[PDB]
């Protein structure tokens, strides 16, 4: 009688290769954090 | 199935290592007559932490 | 500088990753070797 | 007295994390729209 | 203390005695 | 006529409670040690356990709690005689030397062995094997070995257990103090026997509770056991006779210790060449009981 | 490779022992 | 709208309450010595 | 359902719900990532329980 | 007040056994 | 039908209600920071730090306020001991009001998550079903602690925009709060220097932002997805409770 | 190639189940055991402890112990390449780095067990309840063996994996804790005869309510996971021990979910008292009970006669078993029942 | 002697009986 | 086209399947309802699981869970789930090489 509850995972389905489009926004991703992190060791430096 | 290669070879490899007296030395277990010094009824404690090994060390040469 | 401490912890290390790369490579060819 | 309790938390919740289909007794995997066919 | 004495004699020659009667006595029916 | 009336009340089986013939006794002797257990812990004066008077205050209005609490054992002046309170000179006199404790246990005693005689009543009533009296035997006799046969060796009813929480800790100590229980190997197998009683309690709950999917009554019934492990039918009664006997070697432990052929004292097992004595565990016990006992006068 | 290990490490240092426990009663 | 469908009810049958009361009754009786202290 | 303007504005993050990249993907780089943690916390480990003691580096309160 | 407080507990402790033998749940 | 050791597992499906809870958790975990720092408040006695400090009169909540800065109340003393100075909003009064006003704000957004609970940000357009990107939402909420990380460091501790922390002598005589100058070097790894505190915050902060940067794009494998089971909640539950249990024991040591 | 091939290796059919878990169960626990054999055989207590505690040494099986490190080690790992003992085998096996071994392989043997646990029952395809109820010990463990010395001054305060070293720690926390007045450990005593009072009843019900019992005992198939609970009747033990004792259990499901539950629980209780008494927030004292025993000298409990039964624990078995403290007692200060 | 070591036993006893009876009344009205 | 309980005996007792499909073609497992088999009367065995050997390899099923009724075991109930289309046409090609062989109806609703 006793009822319970568990969660409903989302079906598993494998990435695809991309377009422009996400491609040009993992590009903006990863050429802002780089320029993000190399100002941030220069905080690093100016701090110590 | 059958296997009597050696057996009694290893009673004879534990009754040497006690007889000749090497468990002592491999363990550091000390002899009956060789626990208290000559002359002291002190128990020899390690009371350093760095220098224990020369504390324990230095304890064997009293006897 | 190394320290006889930082040294021992390198013999340490190094007997580890031994024991801990061995175990796993006599399981592997001994896995690669049984292959029903 | 808290992150020992915290371990027994985390043994129960780990335990109903990978046994979900046996715990529950519907497989995660399957899609719950299911219909039948009969043999 | 003889008033007390005597109420728990009998009490208790009352109960041991149901005990035994009841145990052998009445077990049909 | 009206007899049959009583007789057919008390042996039936339809009740809510089985009241057998065993029940005829053991019903106003467990009332009787309850009533005055609820008495003598809440509102009883100071008991001289010595025969000096210097009383223990063991009752709740004379400033305990539930935990220091406890009906003190009766006085060392009385020993191993019986006392009830028309033996006693007055009420007070009765109440200073330890009347309760006797009272409590002796009518707890009696009815604790009519319910193993009630519950082999019933068992052969309803047409069943004779077990569950047996396994009942276990506290039962360690219940007798610490009440009476403890005070029939020592030769006191001062030295049975008293009737507390910290009372039971007292006697503990004492205990080893004097006997040394803890390397008396009847006592380890009673460690044994209720550390194993546990384990398998705890492991054979968690494999039938993995193990068992559903279970159902008309009210024929049903169950449906998720069987198949990976890689005769005598498990219950192992698991009745690990702790059973068990608790039967240690009741039987200090029923022996009652006589003081008691423990194991390795005193001085290793020596050293020059007259000199090397420790070892036994001593660090035997250091921690020469403590207790010179505490304990 | 099987499970012949079981002889190779828990039979070999009980024997040991056991020859190891046996000298040791005959001690002073 | 839509009320969200999950509120499942509440059960606590009797026998549960008699465990669940006797757990906290003997936790008290155990407890009230080292709270009055 | 409610189309807030959080919602659209927060949507392309929960949008891929059980995209996985194929086969082992980056597993063995977290696998030695996992490995340089290990030596990390066992380094820390032993300079707080003194077991390894550095030049300069006084494990006190000086 | 200390000791009717172990009494009151107590007390309750004996009502529901009371409640829980005879009261007890139909199946 | 659920017993109740298991109502609070309606939230399993629907990402606002469980929102909703969250919300009212930091309600009440701020409300009694709030309420503790009031009730030590009350009963303080700044009048003799050097026989009668803070740890002696029982002091719980005092000293996780006057380690990161706060000094001073409104009243007029400090806990220095100089019985006057103007400390500005930033006292022990004022951090309690601003839980008080937080613990507020947290549960009127947790009454809005609960009434307003299905929103199109927690459904995928495709099933009807509710789901959240949990190996995306590990990103996100791990470039903003690496995030806030390097921010409480780098600008906080080293005192450049900030106080100091509480730093001391080696015997507890002559101690307030200064700012520290990271230590980079093998002296940050020893415990009683706080100049390792900061340049750990510094550094965890920058790992913490690239592995955030990390997941946001990239997804995980299909290997550990299924290994881990990834996409359910319970997961997460089970290696967060394993994170927070390893911390509590840190912090105990 | 790599990886499935090792997997469908260890997950086997064998004499022995080897999974996953077995690579840290198998060295773990076999390097723990055989610490222990070779520590009891040779390694002596001398030079920490100041005892004679192997077989080497002229101990009997109840005397030996592989014994705490000394209390100037404080909570060193006690490595064999560490720095107290600097590879030398000798030295370290002297300075009762054999503990730590022991200690440190017996956590991560208990880890690996568990984790089989969760692996067989994550094959067999059933609920680990085993995995859940194994909890307690691993929590009794790490909170005696691990946290309390970790709380204390050092390794030496600690059980020294004998069985009088096990029972001079009992003495030690009832004389110097008052560790039988603790509420925890009270929970922890009624959790563990509370199983073996369910053990027994349990067996002694099932062995008599059967339903074959010898006269037309068709012997049907038995399965060993349903751990013979066919073979019993639900409804003729319900009928006993509600008419016995007043109350009994109606599910075979609760039934063995309280079974599960009770040593357990017991069993945690007491471990959050160990962890208490790590710090030496130990439940010595009731304070109005001191205040009481101050103002008239003739107020005397069990308690307050226990009190000073922990007082002569104390003092006459502290110069021996803390030798580092260097305790020079003498005769008059010593306390004496007649005094 | 604690008066507020009273109102902890009076907490402990009242607050967790609150519930079961609040949820067992509560469930008696529509289970 | 047999089935095994104990891997080398076979199961001579045909079980009632109940088959189930999720309506995307890509998830489903098979009720088996064993009446009175073999392995329930006898054997004194142990069940590792419920085997379904073939000519193209094997099925295992370890949900198997059996029914006992007043102690008696009498029915076996096990489930199969599927949970992709390539262990789905593998479980209906071994379906159709037990049903040619023993006899099924395979009655679709
Ligand atoms: C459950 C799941 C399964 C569990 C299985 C896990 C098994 C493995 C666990 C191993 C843990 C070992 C921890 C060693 C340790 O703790 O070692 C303890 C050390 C600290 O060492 C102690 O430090 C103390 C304080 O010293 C300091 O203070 C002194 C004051 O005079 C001096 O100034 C001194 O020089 C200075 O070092 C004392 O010196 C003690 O004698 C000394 O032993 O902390 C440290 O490394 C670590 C501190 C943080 C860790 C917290 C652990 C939890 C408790
Ligand atoms: C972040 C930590 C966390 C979270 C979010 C959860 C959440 C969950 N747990 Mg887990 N759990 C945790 C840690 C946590 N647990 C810990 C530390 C333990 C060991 C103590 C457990 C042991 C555990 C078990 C054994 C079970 C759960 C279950 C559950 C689920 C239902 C809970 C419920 O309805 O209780 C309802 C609770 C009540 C109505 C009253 C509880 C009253 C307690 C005992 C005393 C009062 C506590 C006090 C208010 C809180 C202060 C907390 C603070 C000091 C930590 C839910 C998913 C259940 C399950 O899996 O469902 C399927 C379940 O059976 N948990
Ligand atoms: C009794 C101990 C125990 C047990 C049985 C489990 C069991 C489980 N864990 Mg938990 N876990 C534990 C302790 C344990 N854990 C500890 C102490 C931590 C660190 C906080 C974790 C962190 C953790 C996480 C983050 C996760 C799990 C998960 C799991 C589940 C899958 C198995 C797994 O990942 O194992 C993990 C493996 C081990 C515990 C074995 C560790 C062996 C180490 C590497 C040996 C190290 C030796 C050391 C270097 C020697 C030096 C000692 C030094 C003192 C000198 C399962 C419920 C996962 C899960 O819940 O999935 C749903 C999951 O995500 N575990
Ligand atoms: C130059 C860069 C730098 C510097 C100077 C530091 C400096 C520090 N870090 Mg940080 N760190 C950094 C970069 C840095 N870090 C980076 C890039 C990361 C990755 C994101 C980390 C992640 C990290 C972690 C995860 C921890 C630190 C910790 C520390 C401190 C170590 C001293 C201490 O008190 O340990 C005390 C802690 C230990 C000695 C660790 C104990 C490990 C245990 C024993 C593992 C097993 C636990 C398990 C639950 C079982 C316990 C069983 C038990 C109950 C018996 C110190 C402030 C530690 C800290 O927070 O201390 C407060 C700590 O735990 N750091
Ligand atoms: C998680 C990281 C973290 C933590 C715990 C702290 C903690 C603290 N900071 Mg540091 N800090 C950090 C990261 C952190 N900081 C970062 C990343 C920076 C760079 C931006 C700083 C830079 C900084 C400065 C420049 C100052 C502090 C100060 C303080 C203290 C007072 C603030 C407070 O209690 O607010 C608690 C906040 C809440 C409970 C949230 C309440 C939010 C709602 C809207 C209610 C608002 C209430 C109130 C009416 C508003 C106050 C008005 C005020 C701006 C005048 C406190 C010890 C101050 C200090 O020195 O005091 C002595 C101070 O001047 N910090
Ligand atoms: C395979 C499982 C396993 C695990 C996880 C451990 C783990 C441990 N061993 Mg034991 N050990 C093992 C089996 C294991 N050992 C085996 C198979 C051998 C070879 C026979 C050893 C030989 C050994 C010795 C002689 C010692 C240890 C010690 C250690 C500790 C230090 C680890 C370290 O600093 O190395 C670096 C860690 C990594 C590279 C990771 C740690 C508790 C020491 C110890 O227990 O001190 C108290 C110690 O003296 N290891
Ligand atoms: C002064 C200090 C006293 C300390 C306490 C001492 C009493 C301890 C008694 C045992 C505790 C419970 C153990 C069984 C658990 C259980 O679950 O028994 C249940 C009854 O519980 C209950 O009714 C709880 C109340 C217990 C009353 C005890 C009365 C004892 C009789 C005294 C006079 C004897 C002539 C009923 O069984 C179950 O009840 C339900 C539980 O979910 C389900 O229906 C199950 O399927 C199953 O039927
Ligand atoms: C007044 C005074 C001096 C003292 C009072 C203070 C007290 C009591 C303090 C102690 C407080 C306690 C006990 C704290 C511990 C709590 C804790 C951690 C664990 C509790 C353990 C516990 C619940 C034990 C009870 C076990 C018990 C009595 C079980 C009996 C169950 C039973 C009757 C089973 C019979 C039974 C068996 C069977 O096999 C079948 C098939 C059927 C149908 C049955 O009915
Ligand atoms: C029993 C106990 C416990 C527990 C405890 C707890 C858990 C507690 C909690 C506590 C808490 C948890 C508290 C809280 C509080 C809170 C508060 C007090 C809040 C308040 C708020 C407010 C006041 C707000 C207001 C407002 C609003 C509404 C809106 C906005 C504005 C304003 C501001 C007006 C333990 C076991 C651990 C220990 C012992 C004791
Ligand atoms: C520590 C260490 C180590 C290890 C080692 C080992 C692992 C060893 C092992 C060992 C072992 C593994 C041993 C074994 C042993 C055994 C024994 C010792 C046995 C005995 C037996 C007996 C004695 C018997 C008895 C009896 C009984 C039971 C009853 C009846 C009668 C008789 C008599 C028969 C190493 C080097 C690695 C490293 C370093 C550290
Ligand atoms: C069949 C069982 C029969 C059992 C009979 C007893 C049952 C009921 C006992 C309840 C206990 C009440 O007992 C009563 O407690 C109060 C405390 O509140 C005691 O009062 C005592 O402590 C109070 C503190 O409160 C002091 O002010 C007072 O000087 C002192 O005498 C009374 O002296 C006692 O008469
Ligand atoms: C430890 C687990 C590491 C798995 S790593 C994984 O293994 C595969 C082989 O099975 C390789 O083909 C793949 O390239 C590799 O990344
Ligand atoms: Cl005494
Ligand atoms: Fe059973």
């Amino acid at each position: 009688g006793r009822l319970n509850n568990f969660a409903i995972e989302p079906k598993v389905y494998q990435a695809q290769p991309w377009t422009p489009q996400q491609k040009v926004r993992a590009a903006l991703l990863v050429g802002g954090g780089l320029l993000l992190v190399a100002g941030l060791v220069a905080i690093a430096v100016g701090v110590s | 199935v059958i296997h009597s290669i050696t057996i009694p070879a290893l009673f004879i490899a534990g009754w040497l290592f006690v007889s000749t007296g090497l468990a002592y030395d491999v363990f550091g277990t000390p002899r009956p007559d060789s626990y208290y010094a000559q002359e002291q009824r002190s128990i020899p404690l390690v009371t350093d932490r760095f220098e224990a090994k020369q504390q324990v060390e230095t304890f064997l040469e009293q006897l | 500088t190394i320290t006889p401490s930082l040294k021992g912890f390198f013999i340490g290390l190094l007997s580890g990753a031994v024991v801990l790369g061995l175990t796993f490579a006599v399981l592997i060819a001994i896995s690669q070797i049984d292959k029903v | 007295v808290f992150a020992l309790l915290f371990f027994f938390g985390h043994i129960w919740h780990g335990a109903r994390t990978l046994f979900r289909d046996v715990f529950s007794g519907i497989d995660p995997e399957l899609s719950p729209e299911q219909v039948e066919w009969g043999f | 203390m003889e008033t007390l004495k005597i109420t728990v004699y009998i009490v208790v020659t009352f109960f041991v005695l149901l005990f035994v009667f009841g145990f052998l006595s009445g077990d049909p029916a | 006529n009206l007899w049959e009336r009583f007789c057919n009340w008390v042996t039936s089986t339809d009740n809510r409670l089985y009241v057998g013939w065993f029940g005829v006794i053991m019903i106003p002797t467990l009332l009787a040690a309850t009533i005055c257990f609820v008495i003598a812990f809440i509102a009883a004066p100071p008991v001289d356990i010595d025969g000096i008077r210097e009383p223990v205050s063991g009752s709740l209005l004379y400033g305990n709690n539930i935990i220091t609490g406890a009906v003190v054992p009766s006085s060392n002046a009385i020993g191993l005689h019986f006392y009830p309170i028309w033996e006693a000179a007055s009420l007070d006199e009765w109440l200073y030397n330890g009347g309760p404790y006797q009272l409590i246990i002796f009518h707890f005693l009696l009815g604790a062995s009519c319910y193993m005689g009630r519950q082999w009543e019933l068992s052969y009533r309803l047409g069943m094997r004779p077990w569950i009296c047996v396994a009942y035997s276990a506290p039962l006799a360690s219940a007798f070995a610490v009440f009476l046969i403890y005070p029939i060796g020592q030769g006191s009813f001062s030295d049975g257990m008293p009737l507390g929480i910290s009372g039971t800790f007292n006697f503990m100590i004492v205990f080893q103090a004097e006997h040394n229980i803890l390397m008396h190997p009847f006592h380890q197998l009673g460690v044994a026997g209720v550390f194993g009683g546990a384990l398998f309690c705890a492991m054979h709950g968690s494999l039938v509770t993995s193990s068992l999917i559903r279970e159902t009554t008309e009210t024929n019934i049903v169950a449906a056991h998720g069987y198949f492990g990976r890689l005769s039918r005598s498990l219950h009664f192992f698991l009745a006779a690990w702790r059973v006997v068990g608790v039967w070697f240690a009741a039987l432990g200090i029923s022996t210790m009652a006589f003081n052929l008691n423990g194991f004292n390795f005193n001085h097992s290793v020596i050293d060449a020059k007259g000199n004595v090397i420790n070892t565990w036994a001593d660090i016990i035997n250091r921690a009981n020469l403590g207790m006992e010179v505490m304990h006068e | 490779t099987v499970r012949w290990v079981a002889v190779h490490t828990l039979a070999v240092p009980t024997i040991f022992f056991l020859g190891a426990i046996a000298a040791m009663q005959f001690i002073q | 709208m839509e009320p969200n469908p999950n509120r499942q009810p509440v059960e606590l049958n009797r026998t549960s309450l008699y465990l669940g009361l006797l757990l906290i009754l003997v936790l008290a009786l155990l407890f009230s010595s080292y709270f009055f202290n | 359902a409610r189309r807030t303007w959080l919602g659209d504005i927060l949507r392309p993050l929960n949008s891929e719900y059980g995209k996985v990249a194929p086969g082992w993907g980056t597993t063995p780089l977290m696998a030695v990532f996992m490995g340089l943690f290990l030596v990390f916390l066992l380094i820390i480990l032993e300079i707080y329980n003194s077991t390894l003691i550095l030049d300069g580096v006084n494990v006190s309160w000086k | 007040m200390e000791t009717i407080t172990y009494v009151f507990i107590f007390a309750c402790i004996i009502a529901l056994f009371f409640f829980a033998i005879f009261f007890r749940e139909p199946p | 039908g659920l017993p109740w050791y298991r109502v609070h597992t309606v939230l399993i499906n629907d990402p606002g209600r469980l929102i909703a809870a969250h919300l009212m958790h930091t309600a009440l975990v701020a409300g009694w920071a709030g309420s503790m720092a009031l009730y030590e408040l009350a009963t303080f006695d700044p009048s003799d730090p050097v026989l009668n400090p803070m740890w002696r009169q029982g002091m719980f909540v005092l000293p996780f306020m006057a380690r990161l800065g706060v000094t001073g109340s409104w009243s007029g003393w400090s806990i220095t001991g100089e019985t006057g100075i103007d400390p500005g909003f930033w006292s022990f009064e004022g951090v309690a009001l601003a839980h008080i006003v937080l613990s507020g704000l947290l549960f009127l957004a947790a009454c809005w998550h609960w009434v307003y609970w299905d929103l199109e940000l927690f459904r995928d357009p495709r099933t009807g079903e509710p789901a959240l990107d949990l190996p995306k939402m590990f990103g996100i909420h791990l470039f903003l602690a690496g995030l806030l990380c390097f921010g409480f460091g780098a600008f906080h501790l080293t005192g450049l925009f900030g106080p100091g922390m509480w730093v001391s002598d080696p015997y507890g005589l002559t101690g307030s709060v200064q700012p520290v100058a990271p230590e980079w070097g093998p002296d940050g790894f020893n415990p009683y220097n706080p100049g390792g505190v900061v340049a750990h915050h510094i550094a965890a902060g920058i790992v913490g932002i690239i592995a955030g940067l990390f997941h946001i794009l990239v997804r995980p494998p299909q290997r550990l997805y299924k290994a881990l089971r990834m996409g359910n909640i319970e997961t997460v539950l089970s290696s967060s409770i394993a994170a927070v249990f390893f911390a509590a024991f840190v912090v105990a040591g | 190639g790599w990886f499935d091939i090792l997997d469908d290796w260890l997950k086997r059919d064998r004499f022995v189940f080897v999974g996953w878990s077995g690579i840290l169960l198998f060295p773990c626990a076999y390097l723990a055991l055989g610490g222990w054999l070779t520590g009891t055989t040779f390694v002596t207590s001398w030079y920490t402890h100041g005892l004679a505690s192997s077989y080497l040494e002229g101990c009997n099986f109840l005397t030996v112990a592989v014994s705490t490190p000394a209390n100037s080690m404080g909570h060193s790992l006690l490595l064999l390449w560490g720095p107290e003992a600097q590879g030398d085998f000798t030295r370290w096996c002297q300075l009762g780095g054999l503990w730590t071994f022991i200690a440190l392989h017996g956590a991560f043997g208990l880890i690996g067990f568990m984790l089989r646990q969760f692996e067989i029952a994550r094959l067999v395809g059933v609920r680990p309840y085993n995995a859940i109820a194994f909890s307690a010990p691993i929590a009794v463990f790490v909170s005696v063996f691990l946290i309390y010395p970790l709380g204390q001054s050092s390794w030496f305060f600690a059980p020294s994996f004998g069985v009088a070293a096990i029972f001079r720690f009992l003495l030690f926390f009832q004389g110097f804790h008052n560790w039988t007045l603790n509420p925890f450990h009270m929970m922890g005593v009624a959790g563990v005869l509370g199983g073996a009072l369910l053990c027994a009843i349990h067996g002694a019900t099932v062995e008599n309510t059967l339903f074959q019992d010898g006269e037309g005992a068709s012997t049907f198939r038995a399965f060993n996971p349903t751990q013979a609970e066919e073979t019993y009747s639900m409804v003729t033990a319900n009928r006993f021990w509600s008419q016995i004792f007043g109350i009994a259990f109606s599910n075979k499901r609760w039934l063995h979910f309280f079974m599960l539950f009770v040593p357990v629980t017991g069993l945690w209780m007491s471990a959050i008292g160990v962890v208490g008494l790590a710090l030496n927030l130990r439940s010595y004292d009731f304070i109005s009970q001191e205040i009481r025993a101050a103002e008239d000298p003739e107020f005397e409990t069990f308690y307050t006669k226990n009190l000073l039964l922990n007082e002569g624990i104390r003092a006459w078995m502290a110069p021996q078993d803390q030798p580092h403290e260097n305790f020079v007692f003498p005769e008059e200060v010593l306390p004496r029942g007649n005094a | 002697v604690n008066q507020l070591g009273f109102i902890a036993t009076a907490l402990f006893v009242l607050v967790p009986s609150v519930f079961l009876i609040i949820l067992y009344v509560q469930t008696e009205s529509q289970q | 086209a047999e089935i095994q309980f104990i891997r080398g005996i076979n199961e001579e007792v045909v079980p009632d399947v109940r088959l189930t499909r999720a309506r995307d073609g890509s998830s489903g497992q098979a009720m088996f309802y064993f009446d009175n088999p073999k392995i329930v009367q006898e054997g004194n065995l142990e069940v590792t699981g419920m085997y379904m050997v073939d000519e193209e390899g094997e099925i295992v099923t370890r949900d198997v869970n059996a029914k006992f009724i007043n102690g008696q075991p009498v029915a076996i109930e096990a489930t199969y789930t599927m949970r992709s289309p390539q262990e789905w046409d593998r479980f209906i090609r071994f379906m159709d090489r037990y049903a040619a062989s023993h006899g099924l109806g395979f009655q679709k609703s």
